[PDB]
C-alpha cells in the first residue's frame, strides 16, 4: 500500500525499490503570441527515477522531440514516464530489478501499472509522504545535462556523492530530501549556503561540496532555519 | 401459456416470478403459477419471511420441459424440479387450476417490460455461467460469487461471467498501453465482442442476465459485472451504432425497473457518472441519461 511516515524505514531494508518523480518530464515556457494570444514553448525534462538504500539515479532525459505533433501532453508525459520506467526495469538484470516502484504522484499509477503488467510480482506503490523530488533540476550539474541534451539519453548519478562512506542509507536520505526541500522553498538562499565558502568544492565525480562531518552539520542546520522561515513567512505564523 | 405447480407451500415466503411477487403463508394451499408467457426466459425467486437473508430462484424456460416447485423440508428450501412423467404432470396441472389454486402471471397488454429486460437472454448461456448440466433450469442465489471474484472459493457454485479486467494483458496489447487503457475499442470488439461472446447479442445477453441477478437476488457480483459491461462499451470510441442504440433502450429499462429504495448498493456512482457524462459514449445514452436524471439526480 501507500508509503508513508509510519513504514519509513522499509526504504532502507534490503528489497531493492525505486522512486519515481514524473515532475519535471513535461516542462514548459508560457509566453504571449504576436496576435496577444497564450502559448506554451517546451523544453527538456527529466524521469528522476531514484534507489533511496543506494544513490543510484537513473536521470532518463526528456528531450522536447517526443513531445512533437503531439496532444493531451501532460497526460501522455505520465504515459512515456511509465514506458521509460519499464523499458529501465527490463534493461536491468533480473536480480537487479525492483521489487517495488513507489511513485510520487498518484497519477503516475494507472500508467506505470499498464506498463508494467509483463511485471506483476513488482508492487506499484503511491506515497502519502511530501517528497522534494522536483526539485531536482535546482541541482546544478542535473540541470546542465538535461538543458545541453540533444537526444534522448539516460545519465546515471549517485545522488549521494560519496556519504554513504560514512553514514547510512537513512541519513543519506534525510540529508538528500533536507538539501531539496531548502532547494525547493527557497533555491537562491539555498544555493548561496552550499557555495558560499569559495574552498569547499564539488568534485567532478559529485553533485554536492564536499563537505567534512562537521561542515555538513552546519549546512544541515542552516538549511532547516532556511525551511523554518520561509514557513511563518509563508504562512504568517 | 405454461404452468409451474408446486407441490405445497409449508412455510411462510414471499414468492416472485420475472418482476412480481406474492406472500404466501404458511401452509396456505398454494399450488403454481399459471399463464407464463413462453417465448422468455423466467424466473421464479424465494424469500423466507424469517429469513431475509439468502434470496434465491431459479431460471427456467417452459420450452425446455415440464417444471415444478417443492418444499425440501431437510435442505430448507423450495426446490426446482423436472417432472418427466408428462401425461403424469398435465394431471398434476390440470386439477389444480380445476381447483383454482394457482395465481395468474399478472401481466399487463401494454406492458413489454420482462421482454425488455430479457430480450437478449437465452437459456442456453445461461447454463454455461451456471454450470449445472443435470438441471434443464440454474439456481441463483444471493451469496453465490463470480469466478472474478474467486481470483481474488468452491467452483461448483460459481457464476462464471465473462472475466472483464480493465488492467490486464488481454485488455492491452503490447505497444498500445496507453491507447488500448483510454480507447478500449480493442478489447471490446476484437476481444471480447469477435472473440469472446461472437456477437453483440450474448454479450447483452450476460449483461441483462447479470443485472436481473443483482436486482433479484442483490447478488454483488452480478452487480460488478453487469457495471463493468456497461463501463467496457461506454469507455470504447469505436462501437457499432446498433450496440449503442440498442444498449440505451437496454438499461433504461433496468434503471426503470429498479426499486427506488436500493438505488444506493445496486448503482455504481463512478461507473455511471462516467459513462453518462465523460466517456466517449455520454451523448448515446439519451434515454438512460434522462431517467437517471429524473429518478436519482442524487447519485450524479
Amino acid at each position: 500500500g501507500a508509503m508513508n511516515s509510519s513504514n519509513y524505514a522499509e526504504l532502507f531494508n534490503n528489497d531493492i525499490k525505486l522512486f519515481v518523480d514524473d515532475t519535471n518530464v513535461y516542462r514548459v515556457t508560457v509566453h504571449k503570441t504576436f496576435e496577444g494570444n497564450v502559448a506554451t514553448k517546451a523544453i527538456n525534462g527529466c524521469i528522476f527515477t531514484l534507489n533511496p538504500k543506494t544513490g543510484h539515479l537513473f536521470l532518463k532525459i526528456i528531450h522536447t522531440s517526443v513531445w512533437a505533433g503531439q496532444k493531451r501532453l501532460s497526460q501522455l508525459a505520465k504515459w512515456k514516464t511509465a514506458e521509460e520506467v519499464s523499458a529501465l526495469v527490463r534493461s536491468l538484470p533480473k536480480e537487479e530489478q525492483p521489487k517495488q516502484i513507489i511513485v510520487t504522484r498518484k497519477a503516475m499509477l494507472d500508467p506505470l501499472e499498464v506498463h508494467m503488467l509483463d511485471f506483476p510480482n513488482i508492487a506499484i506503490r503511491p506515497t502519502e509522504l511530501r517528497l522534494p523530488f522536483s526539485a531536482a533540476m535546482s541541482i546544478d550539474k542535473l540541470s546542465d545535462v538535461v538543458m545541453k541534451a540533444t537526444e534522448p539519453q539516460m545519465v546515471l548519478f549517485n545522488i549521494y556523492d560519496d556519504w554513504l562512506d560514512r553514514i547510512s542509507s537513512y541519513t543519506a536520505f534525510s540529508r538528500l530530501t533536507l538539501l531539496l526541500r531548502a532547494l525547493k522553498t527557497n533555491e537562491e538562499s539555498a544555493k548561496m549556503i552550499l557555495l558560499s565558502d569559495p574552498t569547499i568544492t564539488i568534485k567532478s565525480y559529485h553533485l554536492w561540496p564536499s563537505f567534512t562531518d562537521e561542515q555538513w552539520i552546519t549546512i544541515e542546520s542552516q538549511m532547516r532555519d532556511l525551511i523554518l522561515t520561509e514557513y511563518g513567512r509563508k504562512y504568517n505564523v | 401459456m405454461n404452468t409451474v405447480p408446486f407441490t405445497s407451500a409449508p412455510i411462510e415466503v414471499t414468492i416472485g416470478i420475472d418482476q412480481y411477487s406474492f406472500n404466501v403463508k404458511e401452509n396456505q394451499p398454494f399450488h403454481g403459477i399459471k399463464d407464463i408467457p413462453i417465448g422468455h426466459v423466467h424466473v421464479i425467486h424465494f424469500q423466507h419471511a424469517d429469513n431475509s437473508s439468502m434470496r434465491y430462484g431459479y431460471w427456467f424456460d417452459c420450452r425446455m420441459g415440464n417444471f415444478y416447485i417443492q418444499y425440501d423440508p431437510k435442505d430448507g428450501l423450495y426446490k426446482m424440479m423436472e417432472e418427466r412423467d408428462g401425461a403424469k404432470f398435465e394431471n398434476i396441472v390440470h386439477n389444480f387450476k380445476e381447483r383454482q389454486m394457482m395465481v395468474s402471471y399478472p401481466k399487463i397488454d401494454e406492458d413489454d417490460t420482462w421482454y425488455n429486460l430479457t430480450e437478449f437472454v437465452q437459456m442456453d448461456k445461461i447454463r454455461k455461467i451456471v454450470r449445472k448440466d443435470e438441471n434443464q433450469f440454474s439456481y441463483v442465489d444471493s451469496s453465490m460469487t463470480t469466478v472474478q471474484e474467486n481470483e481474488l472459493s468452491d467452483p461448483a457454485h460459481s457464476l462464471n461471467y465473462t472475466v472483464i479486467n480493465f488492467k490486464s494483458r488481454e485488455a492491452i496489447r503490447p505497444g498500445h498501453e496507453m491507447e488500448d487503457f483510454l480507447d478500449k475499442s480493442y478489447y471490446l470488439n476484437t476481444v471480447m465482442l469477435q472473440g469472446i461472446f461472437k456477437n453483440s447479442s450474448n454479450y447483452f445477453g450476460e449483461l441483462q442476465f447479470a443485472f436481473l441477478n443483482a436486482m433479484f437476488f442483490g447478488n454483488y457480483g452480478s452487480s460488478l459485472q453487469w457495471h463493468a459491461m456497461i463501463e467496457l462499451i461506454c469507455s470504447s470510441a469505436t462501437v457499432p451504432k446498433h450496440m449503442l442504440d440498442k444498449l440505451d433502450e437496454i438499461l433504461y429499462y433496468q434503471i426503470k425497473t429498479l426499486p427506488e429504495q436500493y438505488s444506493d448498493i445496486l448503482l455504481n456512482e463512478r461507473v455511471w457518472n462516467i459513462c453518462l457524462y465523460s466517456s466517449f459514449q455520454k451523448n448515446s445514452l439519451h434515454n438512460t441519461e434522462k431517467i437517471m436524471e429524473n429518478k436519482y439526480p442524487e447519485l450524479l
